[PDB]
C-alpha cells in the first residue's frame, strides 16, 4: 500500500541531487482570514521548533474535549485553564490542514504552543485519510509546561515532538533567504553570531552589518533576479569571509554559525525563532516547514 | 568454541520454534472454529420470552416480600402497571395521581429506591423513571 | 483436621458465649489464619468461607476487619464467593468501613478471579453504590476496571454525569467518564491511578503470582470489542480475537505477545505507518541520546520481535541505511549484523549502492572474526530470503558477490583457515536451493577457493568438501559450463585423491599400530568421506 | 498465509452482514432496572434463594441484542 511506495521514494532519497533554487518571497500582506490581532500576538515573540508525526484520529471540532483532557491530565500532574482556539489563513495550501493555536490562561497567557504544515505536500502525499499531517510545532512558554503537553500528545495521538535542529548550511542559505527579501522598513540590521568550538567557554564573535550596506553587497551578488542560488550563497558568505580577514586576519570561517538576525526575522541553531514582519511570515513557515519533512523522511 | 556455541543457539531457536509453532497451532483451531460459528450463525420472540419470564418472577419477588398489611388498597403490582403504562401511553405527561388506593408505604417505597418520582409542584402527582433514556 | 480447618470450622460455628477463655481462642484461630494467609496463602474453599463469614452480620468490627486483611489467595478466587459477598453487601448488615475495605481488596484481587463475566451481570448493584460518597472513589476504581462496551448504558452516562455535576469532577468519577465516553462517544454529546489504592494484601508470594500474572521506552498500555486489560489469558484472546481493538499506542504490543498474534494477521495499513513512525522516531531518539546497556535490551527485544512475524520491519531498514555510512563498526556491532539478516527483498541495483558498498568497506577492512560475522549475517539473509521467495537474477548477483569477497578476503588473511571455515559453511547452506525451495538455480563457487580448500593442509577442510561435492552432485543429478566445471573439479580431486598430507596424522598412527587401512580412517570418524567416495564417484562404489 | 486469508475472509463477510418491538425493548429495560432497584431495595440474601439468584443474573442484559 501506502508503505511500499513510500519506501520507494526514501530510497530514492539520496545526498546525489543537486540542491534546487529557491525563488525569493515577495512582499505579501496578511490574507483576509488572517486575523491582524492574532498574528501580532504571535509575531514579536520568541518561538521553539519541534518535529512531529502526523497526527492520529484528530477532528477540529471536538477543541472542547480536547482542552478538558489537558486541563485533567494538568490537575492530575498536580487557577488555570486551557483554550483551544482555530486560526485560518496560514495554510501554504489547500491540501495543508487547517491550523490551531493552544493557550494556558492562569485566572495572562503563559504557555503557547501553534501545529502547522505551510507547503508540506510531500509527507501529505505519502499519508493515508485518518492522518492529519501538521508536523510543524512552536513552543512559547515554560519547559515544564511544554514537557506535559508533549506527554499528554505522546499518550493520545502516538507521535513525539523531535527538537528540530538547523546547521551552519540551512542557517547561511535562510539568511541569505531574507536578506534578499525587501524591507520598506529597515528597523532592524542584520547580525550574525559565532560560536568558536571549545570545551571551556571562548570568544562568541557577533557581527553586524548596516542594512543599507547589506542591501548593496546582497544585489552586488545577486545574479538570478527574484531566486537563490547556492553560488549566490557561496559568494555572499566568501565575501563576509574576506571582509573578515582583510579587516583581523581571522579564519572566520572555521567558526560555527549559530545565530543569524535580520530585519524581518531572525533564527538559532537551537531552534529559536523570531518573528517580526508579516510580509513573509507565510513563506518562512513553508521554509522551515521542509526542515520537519527533512527530519521525519 | 564457536561450533559449540552455534549448536546451543540453534537449540534454543528450535525450541522457541517449536514453542510458537505450538502456540499458532490452537490460534488456528480457535480462528476456525470463530469462523464456521460465525457462519452457521447467520429476536422479537426471544425479548417476549425474557420480559414474561422477568415479570412472572418479579411478581412473585413482589408478593413474597411487599405484601399488603391484610378503604381498597391495590397491590404493588397493579400501582407498578400503572406506572409503567402511563410511561408509554402518556411521555409527555407520565404523572399518575395518587388516589387512596396508594399504600402510602408503597409510594414511599418506590420514592426511596429512585423507582417513582416526585412532581416538581404537584405532590398528589408522582411518575416512572425513565430508565430506557 | 489440620491447624487451618480447625480455625476455619471455629469461625463458621459463629461467636459463641461470654468470654472466660474465648478471647485468647479466637485470636489463636484469627493468627493461625493469618499466619497461613501471609506465609502461602489460603485455598478458593476457605476463602469463600471466610470471606462471607467476614462480610455477614457474625463476629464484631475487629474480626470481619482482620478477615478481610488476610483474604490473600494460594492460587485463584471463585467467582461465586464474590457473588455470594455482593449479596452480603446487599443485605446491609455490614459495617461502612468493612464495605470500604471489601471494595479495596475486590480491586486488588481482580486479576486473581478465575471469571468475571457473573461478576460484571452485578453491574447493576456496582454502579448502584455510586450514591455513598464515602464508598465513591473505589466503586469508581472498580468500575474502572469491570466496565465493558456493554456495560455503558444510557441512564448510567446520564446519572454519571449528574453526579459529576453534584460532586465536580472528582479524578475517579473523570476517569469511569473517560472510559464511557471511549466506548460510547455517541452519548457523551448528547493505568490510571487512584486515591487509597495502596495494595494492603501485597505479600511476597501474591507478587511473585502478580509478576507471572505478566506472560519510558516501552509506552503504558492505555487500553462488543473486547477491552485490551481484560487480555491477560491465552483462551481469553482465543475467544476475543475477532472483536479485538487496536491500541491507541502499540508499543507494548513488542513486549506483549498476546497482541503480536492479532498483529501477525491484521495486515491493517494505517497501523503500520502509525508502528513506522513509532519505531524509527524511538531510533532516533535512542541512537542521539546513546552518543548504552539499555539501548542494546531494547534493540535484542527489538531483534526477538523481529524473529516472530517471519519479516523485517521497514523503520529498522530506514535506520540501518541512515546509520551504516556513520557507522564504526563496534558500536552495536551484535545489534546491527542481526539486522541485516532480516532485510526485504529487493533486487540487487539499489541496495548495492546504499548498503552494500559501505558493508565492502568495512569487510575490507575490520578484523577477520568481523568478516566471519558478517558472512554469517548474509548466510542468514540469503536464508531468509529463500524461505520468502518459496528474482533469480537479483540472488545470482548476491551471490556472485558475496564469492567475490569471499575470494578477495581470503587471499587477504593469508588463506586462514578460519574465515575458510564459514565460507564453506556459507556454500553448504547455499547447495540445496533445487531441494530446500524448488529453485531451478545451482551457483558454483569459485576455482580460487575450490582449490585452496581441496588441497589445504586441514582434514575437516576435506570432509566438508567430500560433503560438498556429494551435495552438489545430488542436485545436479536431480534435475552447460555448469556441468563442465563439475566434471573438470571431479577429475582434478579424482586424481588429488586415490598421498595427501593432512592424513599424515593417521598414517602415523597406523604405524603406531594391514594392507587396508582406509577403515582405521572410517573408525576415525570421517563418514562424510564414505558418503562422498561410495555415492559420488561411483568409481569405487564398493568401500 | 492461510490465516492472513481466513482473517481476510472473516473481516470482509463481518463486515458484510453489517410499534411493537421498539416500545417492548424499552418496556422491558424499565422492568429490568425496576426489579433491580426492588431486590436492593428489600436488602434480600438473593444468594440464597436459588431462583432470586439464578433471576438477579439475569439482568444487565441489553435488550437490544
Amino acid at each position: 500500500p501506502l508503505q511500499k511506495r513510500l519506501e520507494s521514494v526514501r530510497k530514492q532519497s539520496s545526498f546525489i541531487l543537486t540542491p534546487p533554487r529557491r525563488k525569493i518571497p515577495q512582499c505579501s500582506q496578511l490574507q483576509e482570514d488572517v486575523d491582524p490581532q492574532k498574528v501580532a500576538f504571535l509575531l514579536h515573540k520568541q518561538w521553539t521548533l519541534y518535529s512531529l508525526t502526523p497526527l492520529y484520529k484528530f477532528s477540529y471540532s471536538n477543541l472542547k474535549e480536547y482542552s478538558r483532557l489537558l486541563n485533567a491530565f494538568i490537575v492530575a500532574e498536580k487557577n488555570i485553564k486551557v483554550i483551544f482556539s482555530t486560526l485560518l489563513g496560514m495554510k501554504g495550501t489547500q491540501r495543508d490542514p487547517e491550523a490551531f493555536l493552544v493557550q494556558i490562561v492562569s485566572k495572562k497567557v503563559l504557555w503557547t504552543g501553534w501545529f502547522c504544515c505551510v507547503f508540506g505536500d510531500s509527507l501529505l502525499e505519502t499519508v493515508s485519510e485518518d492522518f492529519t499531517c501538521l508536523p510543524l510545532f512552536l513552543a512559547n512558554g515554560a519547559e515544564s509546561n511544554t514537557a506535559i503537553i508533549g506527554t499528554w500528545f505522546q499518550k493520545t495521538f502516538d507521535c513525539y515532538f523531535s527538537p528540530l535542529a538547523i546547521n551552519a548550511f540551512n542557517l547561511s542559505w535562510m539568511a541569505a533567504m531574507w536578506t534578499a527579501c525587501k524591507m520598506d522598513h529597515y528597523v532592524a540590521t542584520t547580525e550574525f553570531l559565532w560560536s568558536v568550538p571549545c570545551s571551556p567557554q571562548s570568544l562568541d564573535i557577533s557581527f553586524a552589518i548596516h542594512p543599507e550596506d547589506a542591501k548593496a553587497l546582497w544585489d552586488s551578488v545577486h545574479k538570478t533576479p527574484g531566486e537563490v542560488t547556492q553560488e549566490e550563497v557561496d559568494l555572499f558568505m566568501d565575501c563576509l569571509y574576506s571582509h573578515f580577514h582583510r579587516h583581523f586576519k581571522i579564519h572566520l570561517s572555521a567558526t560555527r554559525l549559530v545565530r543569524v538576525s535580520t530585519s524581518v526575522a531572525s533564527a538559532h541553531t537551537d531552534g529559536k525563532i523570531k518573528i517580526l514582519c508579516h510580509k513573509y511570515l507565510i513563506g518562512v513557515l513553508a521554509y522551515l516547514t521542509e526542515l520537519a519533512i527533512f527530519q521525519i523522511e | 568454541s564457536t561450533k559449540e556455541s552455534k549448536n546451543e543457539k540453534l537449540k534454543e531457536d528450535l525450541e522457541r520454534e517449536q514453542r510458537w509453532l505450538d502456540e499458532q497451532q490452537q490460534i488456528m483451531e480457535s480462528l476456525n472454529v470463530l469462523h464456521s460459528e460465525l457462519k452457521n450463525k447467520v429476536k422479537m420472540l426471544n425479548i417476549k420470552e425474557y420480559k414474561e419470564k422477568l415479570l412472572s418472577t418479579l411478581g412473585e419477588f413482589l408478593e413474597d416480600h411487599f405484601p399488603l398489611p391484610d378503604v381498597n388498597l391495590i397491590t404493588l403490582h397493579e400501582m407498578l402497571e400503572i406506572l409503567i403504562n402511563r410511561l408509554f401511553d402518556v411521555p409527555h405527561d407520565p404523572y399518575v395521581k395518587i388516589s387512596d388506593s396508594f399504600w402510602p408505604p408503597y409510594v414511599e417505597l418506590l420514592l426511596r429506591n429512585g423507582i417513582a418520582l416526585r412532581h416538581p409542584e404537584d405532590p398528589t402527582r408522582i411518575r416512572l423513571e425513565a430508565f430506557h433514556q | 483436621e489440620d491447624a487451618l480447618q480447625m480455625a476455619v470450622g471455629y469461625f463458621e460455628k459463629g461467636p459463641i458465649k461470654a468470654s472466660q477463655n474465648k478471647d485468647k481462642t479466637l485470636e489463636k484461630h484469627l493468627k493461625t489464619v493469618e499466619n497461613v494467609a501471609w506465609k502461602n496463602g489460603l485455598a478458593s474453599e476457605e476463602i469463600d468461607i471466610l470471606l462471607n463469614i467476614a462480610l455477614s452480620g457474625k463476629f464484631g468490627n475487629a474480626v470481619n476487619t482482620r478477615i478481610l486483611k488476610c483474604m490473600i489467595p494460594a492460587t485463584v478466587i471463585s467467582e461465586d464467593s464474590v457473588v455470594k459477598a455482593v449479596s452480603w453487601l446487599c443485605v446491609g448488615k455490614c459495617s461502612g468501613s468493612t464495605k470500604v475495605l471489601f471494595y479495596r481488596w475486590l480491586v486488588a484481587m481482580f486479576d486473581f478471579i478465575d471469571r468475571k463475566e457473573q461478576i460484571n451481570l452485578l453491574y447493576g448493584f456496582f454502579f448502584a453504590s455510586l450514591q455513598d460518597d464515602a464508598l465513591c472513589p473505589y466503586v469508581c476504581h472498580l468500575l474502572y476496571l469491570l466496565t465493558k462496551k456493554e456495560n455503558v448504558k444510557p441512564f448510567r452516562v446520564r446519572k454519571l454525569l449528574d453526579l459529576q455535576a453534584k460532586m465536580g469532577m472528582q479524578p475517579h468519577l473523570q476517569a469511569l467518564l473517560s472510559l464511557y465516553k471511549f466506548f460510547a462517544p455517541a452519548l457523551i454529546s448528547v493505568k490510571i491511578y487512584f486515591k487509597n489504592s495502596e495494595n494492603l494484601w501485597k505479600t511476597a508470594l501474591l507478587a511473585v503470582k502478580q509478576r507471572n500474572r505478566g506472560p519510558s521506552v516501552i509506552p503504558v498500555l492505555n487500553s462488543g470489542s473486547f477491552p485490551l486489560e481484560q487480555l491477560q489469558s491465552f483462551p481469553q484472546l482465543l475467544q476475543n480475537i475477532h472483536c479485538l481493538e487496536l491500541p491507541s499506542q502499540m508499543g507494548s504490543v513488542l513486549n506483549n505477545s498476546l497482541l503480536l498474534h492479532y498483529i501477525n494477521c491484521v495486515r491493517d495499513e494505517p497501523v503500520l505507518l502509525r508502528f513506522y513512525y513509532w519505531l524509527s522516531q524511538t531510533l532516533q531518539e535512542e541512537c542521539i541520546w546513546y552518543k548504552g546497556k539499555e539501548f542494546t535490551n531494547f534493540l535484542d527485544t527489538i531483534i526477538r520481535a523481529e524473529c516472530f512475524l517471519q519479516e523485517g520491519f521497514y523503520s529498522c531498514e530506514a535506520f540501518l541505511y541512515k546509520s551504516l555510512p556513520l557507522w564504526d563498526g563496534l558500536c552495536c556491532r551484535s545489534q546491527f549484523l542481526q539486522l541485516v539478516s532480516w532485510i526485504p527483498f529487493s533486487s540487487f541495483s539499489e541496495v548495492k549502492p546504499l548498503l552494500f558498498d559501505h558493508l565492502a568497506q568495512l569487510f575490507f577492512t575490520s578484523t577477520i572474526y568481523f568478516k566471519c560475522s558478517v558472512l554469517q549475517s548474509l548466510k542468514e539473509l540469503l536464508q531468509n530470503w529463500l524461505l520468502w521467495l518459496s528474482s533469480m537474477n537479483s540472488v545470482s548477483k548476491l551471490i556472485h558477490y558475496v564469492g567475490w569477497l569471499s575470494t578477495t578476503a581470503m587471499r587477504l588473511e593469508s588463506n586462514n583457515t578460519f574465515l575458510l571455515h564459514f565460507i564453506l559453511d556459507f556454500y553448504e547452506k547455499v547447495c540445496d536451493i533445487y531441494i530446500n525451495y524448488n529453485l531451478p538455480l545451482v551457483v558454483l563457487f569459485p576455482p580460487g577457493i575450490f582449490y585452496s580448500a581441496l588441497l589445504s593442509l586441514d582434514t575437516s577442510i576435506l570432509n566438508q568438501l567430500c560433503f560438498i561435492m556429494h551435495r552438489y552432485r545430488k542436485n545436479l543429478t536431480a534435475a552447460s559450463k555448469t556441468y563442465q566445471e563439475f566434471n573438470h573439479y571431479l577429475t582434478s580431486m579424482v586424481g588429488c585423491l586415490w598421498h595427501h598430507p593432512s592424513f599424515l596424522s593417521y598414517a602415523v598412527s597406523f604405524l603406531l599400530q594391514w594392507s587396508w587401512y582406509l577403515d582405521y580412517l572410517f573408525s576415525q570418524g570421517l563418514q562424510g568421506l564414505k558418503l562422498f567416495i561410495r555415492s559420488s564417484v561411483h568409481h569405487s562404489s564398493i568401500p | 498465509q492461510a490465516s492472513e486469508s481466513k482473517l481476510l475472509e472473516i473481516q470482509t463477510e463481518k463486515n458484510k452482514q453489517k410499534q411493537n418491538l421498539q416500545m417492548e425493548i424499552k418496556i422491558t429495560t424499565v422492568i429490568q432496572h425496576v426489579f433491580q432497584n426492588l431486590i436492593l431495595g428489600s436488602k434480600v440474601n438473593w444468594a440464597e434463594d436459588p431462583a432470586l439468584k439464578e433471576i438477579v443474573l439475569q439482568l444487565e442484559k441489553n435488550v437490544d441484542m
